[PDB]
């Protein structure tokens, strides 16, 4: 159990070892994204029977 | 994969025979299957059509009530029984394997053909073209016309190109416009709308000689056009 | 008088109001209970025609109330009572199928000759409402054809040959087709109780649960059966006999017809009893 | 529609009747799902799961052996909610042997298996193997040791029934199930014979309440 | 006593793990997108359904093309559909019926199922015979697969109830990189858009980011208090969301390596077995144990709308790569393209 204890610890090491950014900044990027992508939507935005390949 | 038939020779006028086609190599249950027969110095012409399971079954006017095709699903074998033969019966009778599911590519495959020799409305393809001239290492634009328009409502446009390479069998291209057959070289690639198509070969090689065909599969008679021919 | 316009039109009145919470609340088969080729069909086909019952008993309790036109009453003789017999005997011949699906199902007779009984449920059901229906018509337009003198109180507005023979003709027939019905029914709820008696099993609570269970639904089916539609059925040849022919006398022709009126109220009066014994028991009507 | 439109409804038309076939073929197999903690030689050979396909009196069995799985249960133990019994060896030998006690093992796991929320009315059949080995190692100790409540005579048949009575004592809703206990003898196909039976009991009791005339 | 001093330090870096995740969070997700407009109502009807299943479905996937859909079911079967037409184009019998996931290639050749046989097989559409073949039986999971998905035409990435998750090469057969260290079953899958870095979400109640080329776990997310059984990422690759039976849908950014938002209800106690996302991404819609799914905003956590109709549990959901239809499959045997 001490190699796995071990293994544990260095993985442990490594993801503490990382860059974060702000909860703020990524809501930003989040909304960013949806609101560019807004328009090719069909099922947030419906779209016309005509280019709708399902009726 | 592979197609023989068996059969033809000489048939007194009036007389019957009955061609057999023995299918190896695949699902044959699964294919529908055709009969086309080429004159000894026309084009193809569409003779017959069983589909899979026997459910559905097409004849062309000109042999309608005369002919009778059947299939054998267990001894993987097919058979056209001819009654009645005239002299304008005479022709090289090839079969064609065709699967239709989404994204198929019917026509894939055909027989070496054989041989029958007797003693002695529908969509119209133009090709006017032909004994076209060419020479290795140029691009060629080969033209086809329709009566009707070839696109459906669901956007697939119904357009076979074919390759009858000398003493050999025809040899799917181009199935659906722009779709190119599985073996065939990235050279080939078809162009055009409604009632009109073009073939383009980017660099035509020896293997290339050839006449090549069109067809329809939007109706049941199923319609070629006098292939335009390509010589060194 | 009292009789046929005071106890019968109560006792009606009470049916029919019954039939109809029933057959409303039954409503759900075709909305909670998804159907298929099974036996749902005939459920179906069931609460369809017990309903329809339950919609012609206003007429007759209007008609035979003493309030009301004469008018009323050539429509209970022309199309009502028409309505009412051709869903009771389509409702007879689907407990019947409901009869010939479970001897196949748990007796398991022939699965190799009896295989044209499942896939083809909805084409049966057809077959049977349009056959009773095809009996039944003829009967709508032969009556109200020979309304001459006073023909408004007697029921009996038919036309000639081709008139009361029919009505003859369609009341043997049907009456037939319920005997052959009951026979077999008898027969194949038979063979299911002795396959289930056959089952050997001992000493355990739910095999006797199952069994028990099992035989007495059976038992009730059969038992509701023979006492809603036995006495109509041995008592109606005589009444058509003497409504055909005017050579009894008049009390044969009273009492025959009392008898009828009571034999047909126990046979409406089997709607309110149709869902506590089929609908019930079935698997998918239980949400 | 077009000619490829309709030969792709005809395509789909011969699926749709295979697949019919292949259910109407399948609906009358029994599915058995075998499990132990134990004994399964002579019952399922006569990484995975191993699937065992047997016929007895024009009836096609169908028998997964899931001992091999070595994950949590409650992940792939809903797939076999429509299996028509399930079979549950228990080794009779066990009671004074440890992996806690591995007849208690046994119980807990039949007590999992019986109480969970897909085997409400899943039919049980308990195999209690090793009886002659039971029977030889009974005289020299007791059953005390597993049951400390025993009070009973320490003969054969005494021990066997307080054994069968405990495991179905860990049976509640004891109403819409029966379990069928079985010493397990090889003799005559006696096993196949008492499956074949439980099978056909649960196959009637099936067809009754499907038939709504339960 | 060196036991001991590995388990301080490992709480040790536990501690700072936590104390960076709280300093990362400033505003809430909630607090920033409170001055959004929110979505009104989203109606979705039945627009076909897919009937020819004669048991539970457990897998569906979407292909490239977003017209066609694979099926899984417990009757042995793995039907492709053509969903605008709804015509069955293969019927491939699977030699193990105990299938429990499925997967389209990208480029439509083949599909692939496994379940309780410990087996990903691979099927070829497009042969010379007109029959679907087995082009190989991928062996060395010890426990039931959970999810397979496909990288290219060459190799294929699978979750199994092993703990360990595994890259396949399906020309040679082996297995190119096996990951570890997850403590639970690992039941969910996902890989990102650019087929880089995918996430795998176990019964730990834990979800890990892998490497496909390295194999080494670069983040671990730990917000649920029961097991993970589906997981998706975000459009951009930079988040994804997880189902588990807490009744509970969680949205965890891969930057911040920190839950943004939590997607519950009081009237749900179900689980949740299936997530997905729109096109967009503004859209999370997540299947449940109550026969139904349901529609969060996901920058709102407000229920838009839900997809009901299914007679049981729904099993599996997918949204297509147009965004223009989701199929919904359920245990009562059939599947049901959305608008
Ligand atoms: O099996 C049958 C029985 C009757 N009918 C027809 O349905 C009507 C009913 O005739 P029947 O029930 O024999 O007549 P009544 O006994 O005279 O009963 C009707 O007339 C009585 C007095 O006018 C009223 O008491 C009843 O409400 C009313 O149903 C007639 O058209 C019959 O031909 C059938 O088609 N099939």
């Amino acid at each position: 159990s001490i190699a796995q204890a071990r293994k544990l610890v260095e993985q442990l090491k490594m993801e503490a070892n990382i860059d974060r950014i702000k909860v703020s900044k990524a809501a930003a990027d989040l909304m960013a994204y949806c609101e560019a992508h807004a328009k090719e939507d069909p099922l947030l935005t419906p779209v016309p029977a005509s280019e709708n390949p399902f009726r | 994969v592979q197609l023989v038939e068996s059969g033809g020779g000489l048939v007194q006028p009036g007389g019957s025979r009955k061609l057999s086609c023995s299918a190896s190599g695949f699902a044959f249950s699964s294919f529908g299957m055709h009969w086309v027969r080429q004159a000894p110095e026309k084009g193809l012409e569409w003779v017959a059509y069983i589909s899979s399971g026997s459910g559905t079954i097409y004849y062309a006017d000109t042999v309608k009530g005369r002919f009778t095709i059947s299939r054998d699903d267990p001894k993987n074998t097919l058979f056209l029984q001819m009654t009645s033969l005239r002299s304008e019966d005479t022709a090289m009778y090839y079969c064609v394997r065709s699967i239709y599911y989404y994204g198929s590519s019917p026509f894939d495959f055909w027989g070496q053909g054989t041989t029958l020799t007797v003693s002695s409305s529908d969509i119209v393809m133009t090709q006017a073209t032909s004994s076209v001239p060419v020479t290795p290492g140029e691009s060629v634009s080969i033209s086809c016309r329709s009566s009707k328009s070839l696109l459906h409502s669901n956007g697939n446009t119904y357009l076979y190109w074919f390759l009858q390479r000398p003493g050999q069998s025809p040899q799917l291209l181009i199935y659906r416009m722009s779709n190119l057959a599985s073996g065939v070289p990235d050279r080939f690639s078809g162009s055009g709308s409604g009632t009109a198509f073009t073939l383009t070969i980017s660099r035509l090689e020896a293997e290339d000689v050839g006449v090549y065909y069109c067809m329809q599969h939007l109706e049941y008679p199923l319609t070629f056009g006098a292939g335009t021919k390509l010589e060194l | 008088l009292l009789i046929t316009q005071q106890i019968i039109p109560v006792l009606y009145c009470m049916v029919f109001i019954a039939g109809i919470l029933l057959n409303g609340v039954s409503g759900w088969i075709f909305f909670y209970v998804p159907s298929s080729k099974s036996f749902i069909i005939y459920l179906k086909n069931i609460v369809i025609a017990d309903f329809v019952m339950s919609l012609t008993f206003p007429f007759k309790i209007l008609g035979d109330s003493g309030l009301g036109p004469w008018q009323l009453n050539v429509f209970v003789c022309r199309v009502s009572a028409v309505l009412f017999y051709v869903n009771m005997y389509v409702s007879i011949v689907f407990f019947g199928l409901i009869s010939f699906d479970r001897y196949y199902k748990i007796v398991k007779p022939l699965w190799t000759s009896f295989i044209q009984s499942v896939s083809y449920s909805k084409l049966l059901s057809v077959i049977v409402w349009m056959l009773m229906l095809l009996l039944a018509v003829p009967n709508i337009i032969l009556t109200n054809q020979s309304v001459r003198e006073v023909t408004q109180i007697k029921c009996i507005e038919l036309k000639s040959e081709l008139g009361r023979k029919w009505h003859k003709a369609s009341n043997y027939i049907f009456v037939a087709i319920f005997w052959i019905v009951f026979l077999l029914l008898i027969v194949f709820y038979t063979a299911i109780t002795k396959k289930i008696f056959k089952s050997h099993l001992k000493s355990s609570r739910n095999s006797t649960s199952v069994k028990k269970k099992s035989s007495r639904n059976i038992f009730s089916i059969v038992f509701v059966f023979f006492v809603c539609f036995v006495p109509y059925h041995i008592a109606r040849i005589p009444y058509t006999k003497s409504q055909t022919e005017a050579h009894y006398s008049c009390q044969s022709k009273e009492i025959l017809r009392y008898m009828k009126e009571f034999t047909l109220l126990l046979s409406a009066a089997n709607v309110c009893l149709d869902p506590i014994i089929y609908f019930f028991l079935c698997q998918p009507f239980r949400e | 529609l077009s000619a490829e439109d309709k030969a792709a409804v005809e395509r789909s038309k011969m699926i749709d009747r295979n697949l019919r076939e292949d259910g109407e073929k399948a609906a009358r197999e029994v599915k058995l799902l075998l499990l132990g903690a134990s004994g399964k030689n002579t019952i399922v050979k006569q990484t995975g799961i191993v699937e065992t396909h047997f016929t007895f009196k024009d009836l096609h069995f169908k028998m997964f052996d899931v001992g091999a799985q070595r994950s949590e249960r409650k992940k792939w133990i809903h797939c076999f909610e429509g299996v028509t019994a399930i079979i549950f060896c228990v080794a009779l030998s066990d009671y004074d042997l440890v992996l806690m006690n591995r007849m208690h093992a046994s119980m807990k796991l039949f007590d999992s298996i019986c109480n969970n929320k897909w085997f409400t009315d899943t039919s049980i059949i308990l195999f209690l193997n090793k009886k002659d080995l039971f029977e030889e190692k009974i005289k020299k100790s007791p059953l005390t040791i597993c049951y400390p409540e025993y009070a009973g005579s320490n003969t054969y048949e005494e021990a066997a029934a307080y054994i069968q009575c405990q495991f179905e004592d860990l049976n509640k809703r004891k109403d819409t199930k029966e379990i069928y206990t079985h010493f397990t003898c090889s003799t005559d196909t006696k096993n196949v014979q008492f499956v074949f039976d439980a099978v056909t009991d649960v196959i009637i009791k099936n067809n009754l309440k499907d038939c709504g005339l339960f | 006593s060196e036991l001991d001093q590995l388990r301080q330090e490992a709480e040790q870096l536990k501690n700072q793990i936590r104390d960076a995740r709280k300093a990362c969070a400033d505003a809430t997700l909630s607090q920033i997108t409170n001055n959004i407009d929110p979505v009104g109502r989203i109606q979705m009807r039945t627009r076909r359904t897919l009937r020819g299943h004669l048991a539970k479905i457990y897998a569906m996937h979407w292909g490239t093309d977003s017209r066609l859909l694979v099926s899984a079911s417990q009757d042995g079967k793995l039907i492709i559909w053509d969903s605008y037409t709804t015509n069955k184009v293969h019927a491939i019998p699977l030699r193990s019926s105990w299938v429990m996931t499925c997967a389209y290639a990208p480029s439509g050749n083949y599909v692939a199922c496994g379940g309780l046989d410990n087996i990903c097989s691979i099927y070829n559409l497009k042969t010379r015979e007109g029959n679907v073949r087995v082009s190989r039986e991928l062996a060395g999971h010890t426990g039931y697969l959970s999810c397979c998905r496909f990288l290219d035409d060459n190799q294929i990435v699978t979750s199994s109830g092993d703990t360990t998750c595994a890259l396949w090469d399906i020309e040679t057969g082996q297995q190119t990189t096996t990951f570890t260290g997850h403590t639970g079953d690992v039941m969910s899958l996902s890989l990102a858009p650019d087929t880089r870095l995918f996430v795998s979400g176990a019964c730990d109640a834990s979800a890990k980011l892998w490497d496909v080329r390295e194999g080494m776990c670069r983040q671990t997310f730990t917000g649920h208090e029961s097991d993970i059984n589906a997981i998706c990422f975000f459009p951009n690759g930079n988040a994804f969301a997880t189902g588990s039976d807490d009744a509970t849908c969680r949205l965890f950014d891969l930057r911040a390596d920190q839950e943004l938002m939590t997607y519950s209800h009081d009237n749900i106690i179900c689980g949740i077995t299936s997530v997905s996302f729109s096109k967009s991404g503004r859209l999370l819609l997540a299947g449940y144990d109550d026969f139904n799914c349901n529609v969060w905003d996901a920058l709102k956590a407000d229920r838009a709308g839900v997809l009901a109709g299914h007679d049981n549990r729904v099993s599996c959901l997918g949204v297509t790569d147009d965004g223009m239809a989701v199929a919904t499959g359920s245990w009562d045997s059939f599947l049901k393209i959305w608008n």
